């Protein structure tokens, strides 16, 4: 009866040279029982990418909510929302439910379309912002991911190299967590192109 | 025009005609007076005996607020009762929070603000009463008179109703002839006389006199009605003065 | 007791006119002249300070108001109606934007919110329309410099340059002749002072004229250092002295 | 309210739902139909807390039937599942939440594709080739992981379900008094009369 | 440890300066003597948060009272304190001593203990987290005492409390309320310890 | 009391008309003309700006044509301020539907709800109705390309080609004359402009006095693009059709 | 915890 | 004229016309008499019928064991005010184990009527009431008017041609006031009083309505064959 | 670890830059110094979301108050507004703040606890490192400190927290608010915990990770 | 013409109910004057007690809003007291919420915003009063801010209100043209009161006894009204010069 | 979890 560790799953985000990467596992479970191996935890609103771990009903609900809010943003502002602004919106929306919170660990990734600056951010369930140059981690194997990232990561990696680093960070973390795995997706995000790769990993 | 059809509407003069119309109802009412004395206040009122069938002494018009404030009014009697009911709520809520019984100036503004509120909206009618009230507090004796506009001042003597101009004239003489002050027992006798003199402007029906008083010495700072020997002594004094 | 007026005081006449909006615009017409000019590198808004009495201190009454660090507003019409609209405008910039996105709203969207408040006074129960027209000058990263007019109806239009109030018809003609798309900010201030001299009858100096600009960021007005991204407010109110300096070379 | 299974084959969706209703140490009924037709090409099976199940099912049925009349149009299975999920997602932070788990089997007439949706009481929605709720999954998921082929026919799908029901009858402690099986295809909803 | 004593010229309020979280002294120079009106002051014991919130509201009520009805009595101040303490007794843990000077009534002391009751006393002492002592050296206190005698009486009493207790400590603060005005006194440990 | 100052905005005339609705329609008839034309392969929205000034910023202006979602736009005729209240409501209703069903709102459902809000203001509340007529141009996977209009009464109807605002009588006769069912978007563009050019109260129809938008399937393979025309793009299409 | 003579 | 649209508007002479029109409803109402001694208080009412096929409108309502009233004017308004009195009598019993004083009953009716003469939207009450009771200070008779004016009296009458019965009671005052410990004789004086307000029609068995309360007499209403004695 | 130190012509506040989830360091360089107003700054300890939210809300209301009154905001206004808000929520909003600033009245230093109690001091410390910080403040604080002395004392008090408290670490942030001057915010004033060079580079040979599928994501309209 | 009965626009863009509220201002036939010293702000008002039965101590149009702010009203006493009670409530609430004494100009703005609402909302009538707020502000120093039924407010070097306002205004205007400064260059408040009274006498052309005047004085950290004896001492000083 | 000096 701990909302954050019923369904399980992980998200990790990393910055490189003129690029960002965000990755997630594909597992949705009911405690010990694996239910779905196609549960993607990464969504995008224009060029801003949002990963969400935690209670799956809240992951789905918050995706539907931020699509709603970013759609209205674009209609009124007449432009796509930027990562920095979207981060503040996630923070606002979570702290609005301060005493009845969404049981989620969201991660923002994207490149500012004006400045071209790579941006990543993480949040707790009540919307405290963790802004980081290097990497952000979330989910049931966050400890495992912190270990992998802190040793594997180096600054200013090229897209092709950054892909290998974040992939190895996720795969080896997920393999040491019972409630994570069952497939993985990696988004490599450059200024004006985004590649999405599905990783081959052990299905146990 | 039509500026007089709705309450809270300013005329081009800058007047609220509906409030001035309420005053006409007050001028139509029976005479009521207040006399401030050395250590307290005296209230008196004219009760018109419409019929033999009225029970003497058992249609009391003067009302008490808390234990230390007397209230008398001329005009629409029910409007006076409504205002006193509000006065009792205000006096209760003051005593509840601040412990001390409500000072008279404090109480005066509570009625003042409430009456004034009934001149701010067209959804309400102004009060059809002038209210003479007062009593004894920590700072001594206070007498006030409050009008349909919400206007009130402190008074040495106050009068309102059909015989106000007669009563005012007789009150002005007392102020001039007693600059060092009037005693409580004297003010009761004078109150009786002034009501009898003011009854000349309402002499078709005969009347019944009613007096009350608050005095630091005579009533121990509380509001009491003048009854029995002291009432009959005041009536006799008034009967002797008209003849 | 209670507000029994839950019905519209502004209704359509048989001709299709909304009387109270038309009458509100008449009140704006009686109002003192105010204008706005948009340059390539800034925006200027200006108005006369019609002083009720010479004993009055015209500094205390501010006809040109900061709404956000990068947005300013001036008016023609009923001053009190303007003062409460500025209060509501500053609050709505926070409640409906800054407390959500962590940044100040762009000019067009704050204008949109002010317009909404003025439209509600046109349809809601037991209220008359606002008897003011606003000129709102502002800057934002993605739209750059912009100038908007807002009317009692709640309608708003973007302007290269315009004027509202007493001598607006004549003032607008003067601006049409002088305005081009290559104007620098100093040139627009010069034209604003020329335009306003026509509509002002009495004394014309830095004490009877109120003028503000949306221009470059002002680090000196920020009040703190240490955050490179925070470069300070683009809204600056010109001083009595700064205006008099530009009236000599006129 | 124990066993609800679902298999999506090539051209149809098959729902199997246990017939027993038990309260205490007594089986009150052995013929209970734990399913409501939401629209002509969309069926919902349900299991959970007594009363809540039927109350929730009938409420959803009424709302979809209302949409059908208003728009003279059949809502897609994806749309019906999204509506149902949102109702459960409201429920979980209510004063008293609906403790109901549902499978939604539908045929999308626009895509000409069968669709099976699994939604738990929290509003956790997932699209699957086959699914289950409760302890049934613990036996049936591994079995279906082995014998399920995506291009299977309705007859193959029914034989695969028989294997699931036979495994449940052998290893499950409680007697669920068999299953009512319903097929959802392009021609609508029909019940397999003998299983 | 807080106390208020009525003497010939007025009334003296005294207290310690120690605020505790568990065994940690959060503030060793706390000002426990609080102004609610020019010559109406209170001693605060119990929750620091609760006593501050109450004192701030009482100050607002007396400021508003003064605007409308002029200077309020010490009894009036005590009544406002009691009303807040009594009506919110369930959610509050505040023990307050109210001391005030009137030219009519001279020095008055009212105690509002944890109950939310009001008691008018010649002097009041609360120690060990709002525990009011009856008796407390009744032979040591006389009526119409001198200012120096009162200061000496409170200084000794608080010194003994600080000596036995660990909740109380730091400097001894006193406020003297008289017709003359308001005087603030401070006694450092080296003076009061050798008593 | 307050009864004296109540206009009673929601009552019937002896003839059984709604005074405030009739007077609101009179208001709208003085507003700049808006034309919608529905073709087999898209929809055209054309609108005339109300007597433009030379110093009005044309390029960063929105008076007539508003976006509701990616698949639905409206042309406004009446009080702009009133329209914006209703437009924000419609934009929210669309996102509420998308949130609930994970499908773009069908055009008619959005139109019906916006029309039902207008209706409410004529039957209860004692407020003035919205002085606005809309032309809804939209696409959904059920009925394809659709044109609707709503007016202050809350009544809405479907159209192949329609005008609202000023000179609708004249505009509707010209559209009824030249419109045919197998028409292309490029043909519908030419019809819209030619119609405004003849009905306009201005001396000559110019780019600066026009707002223009198309809903096409011009994007790659089974997807709808909303093109809100820029000033320079209106200038070009106005020369190409040979009006200037 | 909270602060509290 | 212009100042009678509602109860929130004074006339230029300071009159409330809506209240005066409410007072007019009472004059149209059927006559009812009230009188009392020191021991007993009596209500006599002339009930009115629609026609010979109809029943006679009941005029007298019991409020408690020691208090009740007779009505003249809008009967539904009498029902509202009598229901309010029942609740105030009942509140006094339940909370204070105390029979409500007839004087306090008057004060409560006055204050309820007043609120309906100062607020927009509402209307004044269109009924007059005669309240009789026996409390701790003996027998009582009250006259209520929807202006809010309540008056304590030895005797009175309200309704059409009430002036006749009111004149008789004014003459008889000294006689009927001393009818102590004799119910029948006090009723006889009430019946002879209401007889002074009759024109053409006389008192019949199903026409007359009498009520009495006193020292050792609960508030009881006599109708039909029970009032045959007093014809 | 957050501290406030009063000096001759102003007040200085300092803080560490460590954010934690249980025993894990979530952020090695987070900013605990908040601008309520240009010359009123806040140091926050406790629930990270609560301190940020409560600082931004009061900061917003103070900005609106400043515009309405046409005056530079006062620290007592920020203090009063914060304590009343925190009291209302009975400690459920876990924000422990050190509020310092310069205004027309002068220079002020306050602390607020989550339950809504406030204190006044010349030197204050809050958070898990408060006892380590207070030990230094009690040892080295004197009356009539200079600005240079006050910065050194504040940074030394934070250092005590960084070294001796497991809850505190990384760098030192200082904000100096002097009367008649712009508040100067010294982000990463000290950086005494720089990660040493890694022994090895864990850069992988390209193609090391097994890939099932590739696709181009469309982020354009 | 119901556009003259409630606060809606007339065809010529006017609010008649606001204009008529201004005329109610002079119903009392009382003239007020406010001036600033170096350290103080002085406000003087005519005191007329026509009835002999009145207690003259209770007849006042000067109110102590806060302990630093004073407010003189030109208009009927019911509306005056309505404004006074509200200003007292607003000043107290401000101190509680924001932890410092409400400034004179901020209270003025707040009361002006309340006045503005009455001109826009139909169910509320405007108050027929002009409120003159005086204090020695801790930021701005000696301050005069005046509110009217239109919701207008502004600061003043000096000001006058009432029937003969224009005569007092031009008298003060002419003095400040001569002195070339924004205040009365005088150390003691006693001499600033003597100036205020002297210039009112010269403007109105009437002499004053101790009971014909009412005086309010704002110093740093208190506003107080003078007694009849305090005024009498002040009138003697003027006469002996 | 929450982030917590
Ligand atoms: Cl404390
Ligand atoms: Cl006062
Ligand atoms: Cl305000
Ligand atoms: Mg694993
Ligand atoms: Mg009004």
């Amino acid at each position: 009866s701990d909302p954050s560790s019923i369904n399980g799953g992980i998200v990790v985000a990393m910055t490189g040279k003129d690029c960002v990467a965000i990755a997630c596992d594909l597992r949705l479970g009911s405690q010990s029982l694996g239910v779905s191996n196609k549960f993607e935890k990464i969504f995008h609103y224009g060029h801003v990418f949002l990963g969400i771990t935690g209670l799956a009903t809240d992951v789905t609900t918050l995706n539907e909510m931020f699509r709603y809010k970013t759609n209205l943003y674009k209609l009124k502002e007449e432009r796509a929302i930027e990562p920095e602004t979207f981060t503040q919106l996630v923070s606002s929306s979570l702290y609005e439910r301060r005493f009845g919170p969404y049981f989620v660990g969201p991660v923002v990734a994207g490149i500012n379309s004006k400045s071209g600056k790579p941006f990543i951010a993480g949040f707790d369930l009540i919307g405290c912002i963790d802004e980081a140059k290097d990497f952000i981690v979330s989910g049931t194997a966050s400890d495992q991911l912190f270990g992998m990232c802190e040793s594997l990561y180096e600054p200013n990696l090229e897209p092709e190299d950054l892909f290998e680093t974040i992939s190895q960070a996720l795969l080896n973390a997920a393999d040491r967590d019972a409630l994570s795995g069952w497939g993985a997706v990696v988004y490599i995000i450059k200024k004006d192109e985004v590649v999405k790769r599905y990783l081959k990993m052990r299905q146990d | 025009t039509g500026y007089d059809l709705s309450n809270s509407v300013f005329s081009p003069d800058g007047r609220n005609f509906q409030v001035e119309y309420a005053v006409k109802a007050v001028e139509n009412g029976t005479t009521s007076i207040g006399i401030k004395c050395n250590d307290g206040v005296v209230f008196a009122v004219e009760k018109l005996i419409t019929s033999k069938l009225l029970v003497p002494q058992k249609n009391v018009k003067i009302q008490v607020v808390d234990r230390h404030i007397g209230c008398v009014y001329s005009g629409l009697i029910p409007d006076g009762r409504h205002l006193v009911n509000r006065g009792r709520e205000e006096a209760a809520s003051f005593k509840k929070l601040y412990k001390t019984p409500i000072p008279i100036p404090a109480f005066a503004d509570r009625l003042g603000q409430y009456v004034q509120a009934h001149t701010l909206y067209n959804s309400v009618r102004p009060f059809g009463v002038s209210t003479i009230f007062g009593g004894v507090d920590k700072n001594g004796a206070h007498l006030y008179m409050l009008e349909p506009s919400g206007s009130y001042w402190g008074y040495k003597g106050a009068a309102t109703g059909k015989g106000r101009q007669s009563a005012k004239a007789e009150l002005e003489k007392l102020v001039d002839h007693h600059p060092e002050g009037l005693s409580a027992r004297e003010a009761v006798k004078q109150a009786a006389k002034i009501i009898y003199l003011a009854h000349e402007d309402n002499k078709e029906k005969d009347f019944e006199l009613e007096i009350s008083w608050c005095s630091l010495s005579e009533t121990n700072g509380l509001h009491k009605f003048v009854k029995g020997d002291l009432l009959q002594e005041a009536i006799d004094f008034a009967q002797k003065e008209i003849n | 007791m209670t507000d029994r007026y839950s019905f519209s005081l502004t209704t359509f006449s048989p001709s299709g006119k909304l009387g109270q909006i038309d009458y509100a615009l008449t009140a704006v017409k009686q109002g003192v002249t105010s204008l706005g000019i948009k340059a390539t590198n800034g925006v200027v808004i200006a108005t006369e300070k019609k002083s009720s009495s010479p004993l009055a201190m015209s500094e205390t009454l501010s006809k040109v108001s900061l709404l956000t660090p990068d947005i300013g507003a001036v008016y023609s019409g009923m001053g009190p109606d303007y003062r409460v609209l500025v209060d509501k405008s500053r609050k709505v910039a926070h409640t409906s934007y800054k407390r959500i996105y962590g940044e100040y709203p762009p000019t067009k969207l704050l204008v949109s919110e002010v317009a909404k408040i003025m439209q509600e006074a046109t349809q809601s129960g037991g209220v008359r329309p606002f008897g003011v027209s606003l000129l709102i000058a502002g800057h934002d990263e993605f739209n750059g410099f912009s100038l908007y007019q807002v009317d009692p109806s709640g309608s708003y239009f973007p302007w290269k340059a315009t004027a509202i109030g007493k001598g607006s018809v004549a003032a607008k003609t003067f601006l049409e002749k002088r305005w081009n798309d290559e104007l620098e900010l100093e040139d627009a201030i010069h034209i604003a002072l020329l335009t306003l001299k026509e509509s002002v009858e009495g004394e014309f100096n830095g004490d009877t004229i109120e003028l503000a600009i949306i221009g470059d960021e002002n680090p000196d007005l920020l009040g703190y250092t240490g955050i490179p991204t925070d470069k300070g407010p683009r809204f600056r109110k010109l001083t009595s002295q700064e205006i008099n300096d530009r009236l000599e070379a006129l | 309210m124990d066993i609800i299974l679902g298999i999506r084959v090539q051209d149809s969706v098959i729902l199997a739902s246990s017939k027993a209703v038990t309260r205490g140490i007594s089986v009150l009924k052995d013929s209970d139909d734990k399913t409501r037709q939401l629209s002509p090409h969309t069926l919902m099976s349900f299991a959970g807390e007594a009363g809540d199940t039927v109350q929730f099912a009938e409420y959803i049925q009424a709302n979809i039937q209302l949409y059908s009349i208003r728009e003279d149009y059949e809502l897609s299975p994806q749309a019906v599942s999204s509506f149902v999920r949102q109702e459960l997602a409201k429920s979980i932070r209510s004063r008293r939440p609906y403790q109901v788990n549902v499978l939604i089997g539908g045929y999308d007439k626009k895509k000409n594709k069968p669709e099976l949706y699994q939604i738990d009481y929290l509003g956790t929605k997932v699209e699957l080739p086959y699914g289950a709720h409760g302890y049934s999954g613990f036996y049936t998921f591994s079995l279906l992981d082995h014998h399920y082929r995506p291009d299977m026919t309705t007859e193959e799908g029914l034989d695969l379900l028989k294997l699931c029901v036979q495994e449940l009858e052998k290893r499950m402690p409680m007697d669920f008094k068999g299953v009512i099986v319903k097929i959802v295809d392009k021609d609508g909803i029909r019940q397999v009369d003998d299983f | 440890s807080i106390m208020a004593v009525t003497f010939k010229d007025g009334v003296i309020l005294g207290a310690d300066s120690r605020t505790t979280t568990g065994a940690y002294i959060a503030n060793r120079v706390t000002d426990k003597l609080t102004r609610v009106h020019d010559k109406i002051w209170c001693c605060r014991s119990g929750s620091a948060a609760d006593t501050q919130a109450i004192a701030d509201i009482v100050q607002y009520h007396l400021e508003l009272y003064t605007s409308q009805y002029g200077t309020p009595s010490t009894e009036t101040a005590a009544s406002v304190f009691k009303e807040l303490c009594y009506e919110n007794k369930d959610n509050l843990t505040a023990g307050i001593i109210v001391a005030g000077y009137d030219d009519k009534n001279k020095g008055e002391v009212y105690t509002i203990p944890l109950g939310g009751s009001v008691h008018k006393l010649p002097y009041a002492i609360a120690v060990s987290g709002s525990t009011f002592i009856y008796g407390y050296c009744d032979k040591n206190f006389r009526e119409n005492m001198s200012k120096e005698e009162t200061v000496d009486f409170i200084k000794h009493s608080l010194s003994q409390a600080i000596k036995w207790d660990g909740s109380s400590g730091g400097v001894i603060r006193m406020v003297v309320l008289t017709a003359a005005g308001v005087e603030r006194l401070i006694f450092y440990p080296d003076e009061y310890e050798q008593l | 009391g307050s009864r004296r100052y109540d206009s009673r905005t929601t009552i019937f005339s002896p003839e059984g008309r709604l005074y405030q609705v009739e007077y609101a329609l009179e208001s709208i008839s003085h507003a700049g003309t808006a034309i919608g034309i529905m073709a087999s392969d898209g929809i055209v929205l054309a609108a005339e700006r109300k007597v433009t000034s030379t110093l009005l910023e044309q390029d960063t202006s929105t008076e007539k044509l508003y976006k509701l979602n990616d698949k639905i736009a409206v042309a406004v005729a009446g009080l702009t301020a009133d329209a914006e209240i209703l437009i924000n409501t419609a934009r929210i209703h669309a996102q509420n539907y998308l949130k609930t069903y994970n499908e773009d709102i069908p055009v008619e459902i959005l139109v019906r709800r916006l029309s039902d809000i207008k209706q409410g203001y004529t039957q209860h509340g004692g407020l003035r109705p919205f002085g606005v007529s809309f032309i809804y141009a939209g696409y959904d996977d059920r009925y394809g390309y659709q044109l609707y209009t709503s007016n202050p009464s809350g009544n809405y109807t479907g159209w192949k080609a329609i005008s609202v605002g000023a000179n609708t009588s004249a505009a509707q006769t010209l559209l009824q004359m030249d419109y045919k069912d197998d028409m292309k978007v490029d043909d519908a563009i030419e019809l819209a402009l030619k119609t405004l050019s003849k009905t306009t109260d201005s001396s000559a129809l110019t780019y600066d006095r026009l707002e223009f938008a198309t809903i096409r399937k011009g994007a790659n393979d089974g997807e709808v693009y909303q093109k809100i025309f820029k000033p320079q793009e209106i200038k070009d299409i106005l020369v190409k059709t040979g009006i200037t | 915890x909270f602060l509290f003579x | 004229n212009n100042y009678d649209g509602d109860t929130v508007t004074f006339s230029p002479t300071g009159r409330l016309f809506q209240v005066e029109y409410a007072l007019e409803a009472i004059k149209q109402g059927s006559v009812t008499v009230g009188l009392r001694s020191n021991t007993h208080a009596v209500l006599v009412a002339l009930k009115r019928n629609a026609d010979e096929l109809s029943s006679y409108q009941k005029k007298i309502i019991k409020c408690d064991e020691h208090m009740g009233l007779s009505l003249a004017g809008l009967a539904p308004d009498a029902r509202v005010l009598s229901n309010y009195l029942r609740q105030q009598c009942n509140y006094s019993s339940l909370v204070f184990n105390r029979k409500l004083a007839v004087e306090r009953a008057g004060h409560l009716l006055c204050d309820k009527a007043q609120k309906n003469t100062q607020s927009y939207g509402g209307r004044p009450y269109g009924v007059g009431l005669l309240i009789i009771g026996y409390d701790k200070s003996g027998a009582h008779l009250l006259e209520f008017q929807p202006s809010g004016n309540v008056t304590e009296l030895y005797g009175t009458a309200i309704g059409a041609r009430s002036q006749g019965a009111k004149t008789y009671l004014e003459r008889t005052l000294d006689t009927f006031i001393k009818i102590d410990g004799n119910p029948d004789e006090l009723i006889k004086a009430g019946v002879e009083a209401i007889s002074q307000s009759l024109r053409d029609e006389s008192l019949t068995v199903d026409n007359l309505s009498i009520a009495i309360v006193g020292k050792d007499t609960p508030f009881t209403i006599y109708d039909g064959e029970a009032v045959a004695k007093y014809i | 670890t957050i501290v406030g130190v009063k000096f001759n012509n102003g007040v200085v506040i300092a803080a560490d830059t460590r954010s934690t989830q249980g025993p894990i360091v979530a952020d090695k360089n987070c900013a605990k110094l908040h601008r309520i107003s240009p010359k009123i700054w806040c140091a926050g300890a406790g629930t990270a979301a609560d301190t940020e939210a409560v600082t931004q809300l009061i900061g917003s209301n103070i900005e609106l108050h400043s515009l309405y009154t046409s005056r530079e905001p006062r620290v007592v206004s920020a203090l009063q507004m914060l304590k009343q808000h925190l009291f209302k929520y009975q400690g459920h909003i876990g924000a422990y703040l050190i509020v310092a600033g310069v205004d027309p009245t002068g220079s002020h230093l306050f602390s607020i606890h989550a339950h809504g109690s406030t204190d006044v001091g010349y030197y204050l410390s809050l958070g898990s490192g408060s006892l380590a910080a207070m030990a230094v403040l009690e040892s080295h604080w004197k009356q009539d400190l200079t600005k240079e002395e006050a910065i050194k004392l504040a940074s030394d008090a934070i250092q005590a927290g960084i070294w001796n408290d497991l809850g505190s670490g990384s760098n030192v942030d200082v904000c100096v608010m002097e009367i008649g001057k712009d508040a100067e915010y010294l982000r990463n004033y000290l950086t005494p915990n720089v990660r040493e060079e890694k022994q090895k580079s864990y850069k992988f040979p390209r193609g090391t990770t097994a890939v099932l599928k590739e696709s181009i994501v469309n982020i354009c309209d | 013409g119901y556009d003259r009965h409630i606060t809606i626009f007339s065809p010529e863009g006017r609010l008649y109910q606001v204009e008529y509220a201004f005329k109610a201002t002079n119903q009392t036939n009382i003239n007020s004057l406010a001036v600033r010293g170096k350290d103080c702000t002085v406000v003087i008002s005519q005191k007329k007690v026509p009835d002999k039965l009145l207690d003259p101590t209770t007849v006042s149009y000067i109110f102590c809003i806060s302990r630093t702010i004073g407010m003189v009203v030109n208009g009927p006493i019911p509306d005056a007291r309505n404004a006074a009670l509200r200003a007292k409530a607003e000043a107290a609430e401000f101190r509680y919420k924001y932890g410092y004494d409400m400034p004179c100009d901020v209270l003025a703005k707040r009361m002006a915003n309340l006045s503005q609402i009455y001109t826009q909302r139909a169910y509320m009538r405007p108050l027929g009063v002009i409120l003159t707020f005086v204090s020695v502000d801790e930021e701005l120093g000696p301050s005069i801010y005046k509110t009217d039924p239109a919701g207008y407010y502004v600061g003043y070097k000096a000001t006058a209100t009432g029937p003969k306002q224009q005569e007092i205004t031009t008298n003060l205007e002419n003095h400040f043209k001569k002195s070339k400064i924004d205040h009365i260059n005088e150390e003691s408040w006693e001499k600033v009161v003597e100036f205020a009274i002297t210039h009112m006498i010269d403007a109105l052309g009437t002499e004053f006894s101790k009971n014909d005047l009412e005086v309010g004085v704002a110093t740093k950290d208190k506003f107080f009204t003078l007694s009849a004896e305090n005024i009498e001492e002040r009138l003697v000083a003027i006469a002996e010069q």
